[PDB]
């Protein structure tokens, strides 16, 4: 299985994940890859935003499917 | 030759290049309806260089829905030619123009046409010449709750910025012979593969200097590739690499060759099965008002909706659709199809105007090309919408009628809101409402806050704040601007003036929190956000949030016992250099800006501050000698910014700012390079200066030089502000004082029971007594954007760029430095427009008082690619104390004004749990390990008594509640988190 | 943040640091007065250096203000008693307790760093003359860091 993480910049991140891996798991991957806190990141996929201490299969995430990395902004 | 005191904050998205092209561009826009005003306003804050209207049709009443530029006295008039009239004003550089009548050739003259309230055909026969012809076409509808974009710009359109992001650049480490880039340690390039770079500064291979593209492999986070430099050497070190962004080719479609086989943009990817429904459905919309005379299916109407589904079949089969058209939410749309809604209208319009000006300037990715889009989450479910209750009342809110009924109606009038903040997103908020019909019945009202005035540079993207305005309150001019757009607000919006904090609980108290219905944040800053979000979760209010920064935006809404709060997450900080680079070892601009920052706050502002509270601190010594750190430094600069150094004329002010600028520019320098010589090496043996570490070298004063004759007048002239002197710039004066100065010699110094104390108090007693000077005070410099024109950007500007001088940095103008100094936020309209829209489809979600998280969406968009996100809110954790679910943040203990023996036994006896720590505000209250005599003595007291005792502080008059904070641990000796405690005053 | 100083100031509680002993000040949570025993085998052997601590508003979120109350001759330690030290500016993250923070302060009096120094002067005698670098912290320690 591969997935993929879209940022609100454009910016494509290819992650090599199993079917079973938690969600922990996926943020380490993404922060090796990016730099970025798991506790500071917010992951979307199909209009829900995953949560820590859960797994990939209770998402129905599977090969090649397509999550969104946001974050929220201060301006106003 | 841009206006740069009003396009500043546009500036800092866009560009130079961008806006010029922006400011050469005609746009026609069809149609003046709510769509066709928010396009025109936002295209005419932007800067296109005209707008040309075009919209015959006589206005009507049910068109007040969301053109807020008509009022009841216009009705019967072409909306063109009432609508011109109040858009000539939102910008003076931008002429708005009005044509009776259209022809095809006509078209030639423009740069962008586009096209609301119109029909198929006459799309079709639009498209067919614009697209021959080279012509960007974008088409736009809103049908109640759905919206739809099509933007086609041409076969050949060429972009020349794709994703809007700054180029890239990085500090290299090592280029092996095959290419193999590898950065600094820790240091991520961030490249994707794919992208260009060039380098500079290879030692070793110097070719790769010379500027040419090369592509880029990624092969991790750290280290890339950029394939075989064999000949051009063996091996490189250090360097700088920099991305370099190449044009790309995209081609569109026609409209007639686009309706077969489209090519969709899926604002959500949680329902991907729409786009192609709403396809179908807006071409049966168009054929059903061909076939009656243009007039829509009628609101709730099933035999409208019956014909309207007959002609979604025919459609779908003649256009060989294999797809199963989903019945409910086709008939849906037929329902919905003459609802106008300000909130959509807010979001498409921004949208649209967001393509419009990438039309316009070639810039950022456009929409390819169809880009369907609904909201049907926000219907209501709790009134009763049928044909009887969303009929035609012959009123100014018709348009919403037709969608939400005459019930919810009654409910969104008599709603009592509360907006923090009056900014850009507080304009765009306070005219949905007005146009909404928000707190216009009998027990409405809404209530605005915000501390600052109008200035020029917020005209742009706040386009209820006119330039007669200036100097005013931004609250009262909200007010007043939304009670004209509405003339049933008046009276029923109250304004203060009032910073939303800690500070200001004794007007925004628990009886102004108990009456109101919602909370809407504006603000733009985070601590503000907090605080506001602590309250709402205190008084169990529904909160509203969004955010802007540039092209990007997000909007948040808070529900009390349903999702977590804001505050329950992180956002990235803001960096912070360390100390030892910023004041040593800079090696970018930033790093200059911030030590300029720096030597301002502390030549400035600390040492005058410093003088005028010794004067009034009458034990100020006492502390001063055993609490800071350093007390001798405090003692020099009350001395030297007193006594020694009292200035009376302005040459001596250029006097020291050019003892100034030899101290910070040409002696330091002197220090650093004698202790660290260029040829020094670590203690590993490899050099010293080298990589992210750049050999300064000192400046000697050039009075020709135009960087040290700006920073000698900004010095002097900041300094005769300091001390109330006539300043002046006349060049001849300074040429003249500067001639005559002759530095005092210099050379590094390398160094080499209880005296120190007794010299600091020969020192300390040096200094005239308080009572020597009484009433005398002097006033320290404060920064702002020429507000206070002490040439305090101008100064940083001078600072940074010796600095950066002094390491061979690039030096920044001052636009960048007032970017940064300043700390700006880049802001656009049309993402205000969008949050704005965004928030106002969740308020009626919030109104209608729904109680499932799914129905609930937190939106994420950047405009510069056109992606846009919608999750469910985070629900609020659950928790188990004494075998009870208790949630996490929208839960507390509520208890009467008891002893604190009385609080402990209460919670040993009914919760089961034993109190070891209870704070209050910033004060330990109680503690488990504090010795017997003291909880002895603070036992048998009141908690507000307590409280009253230990902050040594009364209790206000108007506070009527207390809130702790309080960790207790089980019988078994495993702590427990729980909720905290409100004591009732 | 309170409940997060007071977790902390309790696991401070329950095991000893033994060479540190941090805690409040008065009765109020968002400053803290801590000590610091110089390492035997270093030039601070025998002193005792005092710490303040600001907590700000957004602790954890925010960094500690960590700054020396006494007087120490040291490379990364100058006159104001700033420290250098990365998990302070741009490395801190909500997961570090104050006791790794003493930590890694004892860390560093054990071994200065003058390669990325803070003050110059000292970085420069360090790398220069080690024995007058000896002489000086030793005097420094014995005429400011004992009492
Ligand atoms: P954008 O920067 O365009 O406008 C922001 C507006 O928010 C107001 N504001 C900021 N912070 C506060 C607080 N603490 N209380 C009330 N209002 C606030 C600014 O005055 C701008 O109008």
């Amino acid at each position: 299985m591969q997935i993929f993480v879209k940022t609100l910049t454009g910016k494509t991140i290819t992650l090599e994940v199993e079917s079973s891996d938690t969600i922990d798991n996926v943020k380490s991957k993404i922060q090796d890859k990016e730099g970025i806190p798991p506790d500071q990141q917010r992951l979307i996929f199909a209009g829900k935003q995953l949560e820590d201490g859960r797994t990939l299969s209770d998402y129905n995430i599977q090969k090649e499917s397509t999550l969104h990395l946001v974050l929220r902004l201060r301006g106003g | 030759t841009i206006d740069e005191g009003l396009y500043s904050r546009q500036l800092y998205v866009l560009g130079h290049e961008a806006m010029k092209q922006m400011s050469q561009s005609n746009v026609l826009i069809i149609g003046c309806k709510g769509l066709g005003v928010e396009i025109a306003k936002n295209v005419c804050l932007a800067g296109v260089k005209s707008v040309t209207l075009y919209d015959p049709q006589p206005t009507r009443i049910e068109d007040l829905s969301s053109q807020y530029f008509l009022t009841e006295d216009d009705i019967g008039v072409p909306r063109a030619k009432v609508t011109v009239s109040k858009l000539a004003e939102l910008n003076q550089y931008v002429p708005v123009s009005v044509v009776d009548e259209l022809s095809t050739e006509y078209l030639k003259n423009f740069k962008c046409v586009v096209v609301t309230e119109t029909s198929l055909t006459k799309q079709l026969e639009i498209n067919d010449f614009t697209h021959k012809n080279h012509i960007a076409y974008i088409a736009a509808d809103s049908r109640g709750l759905f919206g739809s974009i099509f933007c086609d710009f041409g076969e050949n359109f060429i972009c020349t910025d794709t994703d809007g992001n700054e180029p890239l650049t990085g500090m290299i480490a090592s280029i092996t012979d095959d290419g193999v880039v590898t950065m600094l340690e820790e240091t991520r390039h961030g490249l994707e593969n794919g992208d260009f770079v060039k380098f500079t500064e290879v030692k070793g291979m110097p070719g790769l200097n010379d500027g040419t593209p090369r592509k880029v492999e990624v092969k991790g986070p750290y280290t890339f590739s950029i394939g075989s430099v064999k000949d051009l050497g063996s091996a490189g070190y250090n360097g700088v690499f920099t991305q370099v962004k190449v044009p790309t080719k995209i081609s569109f479609k026609s409209l007639r060759e686009s309706l077969k086989d489209p090519e969709y943009v899926y604002p959500d990817f949680g329902k991907m099965m729409r786009p192609p429904q709403y396809h179908i459905a807006f071409q049966a919309l168009s054929a059903f008002a061909d076939a009656h005379e243009g007039s829509l299916p009628r609101p709730r109407n099933d035999i409208d909706a019956a014909e309207f589904f007959e002609f979604c079949k025919k459609i779908a089969s003649t256009l060989q659709f294999d797809v199963e058209l989903d019945e409910k939410l086709i008939k849906e749309i037929s329902y919905q199809a003459r609802g106008d809604l300000v909130a959509m209208s807010a979001f498409l319009g921004g949208a649209v105007a967001q393509e419009v000006l990438k039309a316009t300037t070639s810039k950022f990715y456009p929409l390819k090309q169809y880009f369907y889009f609904d909201s049907l989450e926000s219907l209501p479910s709790s009134v009763t919408i049928s044909e009887e209750t969303c009929k035609p009342r012959g009123c100014r809110y018709d348009g919403q009628i037709a969608v939400f009924g005459s019930e919810f109606q009654e409910k969104i009038a008599s709603l009592s809101t509360f907006l923090v903040g009056a900014g850009a997103i507080g304009c765009e908020m306070l005219k949905n409402w007005a146009m909404m019909g928000v707190a216009t019945g009998e027990s409405g009202h809404i209530s605005v806050t915000d501390m600052d005035s109008i200035e020029k540079s917020n005209l742009n993207r706040q386009f209820l704040f006119r330039p007669r305005d200036v100097g005013k309150l931004k609250s009262e001019c909200a007010s007043t601007a939304v009670s004209i757009m509405n003339p049933s607000l008046t009276g029923k919006i109250t304004s203060y003036q009032e910073r939303v904090g800690p500070e200001s609980e004794g007007i925004f108290g628990d009886e102004f929190f108990e009456k109101l219905s919602l909370v809407t944040n504006a603000l733009d800053n985070v601590e503000a956000r907090m605080y506001v979000d602590r309250r709402c979760v205190f008084f169990e209010k529904p909160l509203l949030e969004s955010g802007t920064l540039g092209t990007k935006g997000n909007t948040q809404v808070v529900v009390p016992h349903l999702t977590e709060s804001y505050g329950s997450s992180q956002d990235p900080p803001e960096k912070s250099f360390p100390i030892c680079t910023l004041k040593n070892f800079p090696n970018r601009i930033e790093h200059t800006i911030a030590w300029a920052r720096d030597l301002f706050e502390g030549l400035f502002k600390q040492p005058i501050d410093n003088v005028n509270m010794y004067l009034s601190s009458p034990n100020f010594l006492e502390t001063s000698l055993k609490t800071s750190s350093n007390p001798r430094e405090v003692l020099e600069n009350i001395r030297d910014y007193l006594v020694t150094e009292k200035p009376l004329s302005f040459e001596e002010c250029i006097m020291w700012a050019r003892l100034q600028f030899d101290k910070f520019f040409n002696n330091n320098i002197q220090q650093l390079l004698f202790n660290f010589p260029k040829d020094s090496v670590t203690s590993t043996g490899q050099p010293f200066w080298s990589g992210p570490k750049r050999a300064p070298t000192p400046l000697s004063f050039d009075i020709h030089n135009r960087e040290h004759f700006d920073f000698i007048v900004a010095a002097a002239s900041l300094y005769a502000f300091n001390y109330g002197l006539k300043s002046e710039t006349d060049p001849a004066i300074y040429e003249r004082v500067l001639a005559g100065y002759n530095p005092p010699p210099f050379a590094p110094k390398s160094g080499i029971a209880n005296k120190d104390k007794q010299e600091l108090k020969s020192i300390a007693d040096s200094l005239p007594p308080p009572s020597s000077l009484v009433g005398f005070r002097l006033t320290p410099a404060e920064f702002e954007k020429d507000d206070d024109s002490n040439h305090h950007i101008d100064f940083i500007t001078a600072a940074s760029n010796l600095r950066a001088m002094n390491y061979d940095i690039t030096p920044a103008d001052r636009f960048k430095t007032k970017f940064v100094a300043g700390k700006i936020v880049p802001a656009m309209c049309t993402s205000t427009a969008v949050v704005s829209g965004l928030v106002c489809l969740e308020l009626v979600k919030l109104v209608d008082g729904k109680k499932k998280i799914e129905e609930y969406k937190n939106g994420f968009f950047n405009l510069a690619i056109g992606l846009f996100t919608f999750s469910d809110p985070i629900a609020s954790p659950k928790m188990k104390v004494n075998g009870k679910e208790i949630d996490k943040i929208w839960d507390r203990y509520n208890l009467p004004d008891c002893t604190l023996q009385e609080l402990i036994d209460y919670f040993q006896k009914e919760e089961g749990l034993e109190v070891t720590m209870l704070s209050s505000g910033v004060s330990l209250l109680y503690a488990n390990f504090q010795p017997p005599k003291k909880l002895a003595e603070r036992l048998p007291l009141k908690i507000s008594e307590l409280v009253e005792q230990i902050t040594k502080k009364k209790l206000e008059p108007f506070r009527k509640h207390l809130v702790l904070e309080i960790c207790c641990d089980d019988a078994n000796g495993e702590d427990v988190e729980v909720p905290f405690i409100c004591i009732k005053l | 943040a309170l409940k997060r100083i007071n977790r902390e100031l309790a696991d401070l509680g329950k095991d000893p640091p033994s060479s540190s002993s941090a805690g409040p000040v008065g009765d109020d949570l968002f400053h803290w007065q801590a000590t610091i025993m110089g390492p035997a085998d270093s030039p601070y052997a025998g002193g005792v250096f005092f710490l303040s601590i600001h907590f700000p508003t957004d602790y954890p979120f925010k960094p500690p203000k960590v700054n020396f109350t006494t007087r120490i001759y040291h490379p990364n330690i100058n006159s104001n008693g700033s420290i250098c030290l990365d998990i302070l500016r741009d490395q801190w993250s909500p997961a570090l307790t104050i006791s790794k923070v003493l930590l890694s302060i004892s860390s560093l009096l054990t071994d200065p760093n003058p390669d990325d120094p803070l003050v110059p002067e000292i970085a420069h005698v360090y790398k220069t003359d080690r024995s007058r670098y000896e002489l000086s912290a030793r005097e420094w320690t014995r005429k400011y860091a004992i009492g």
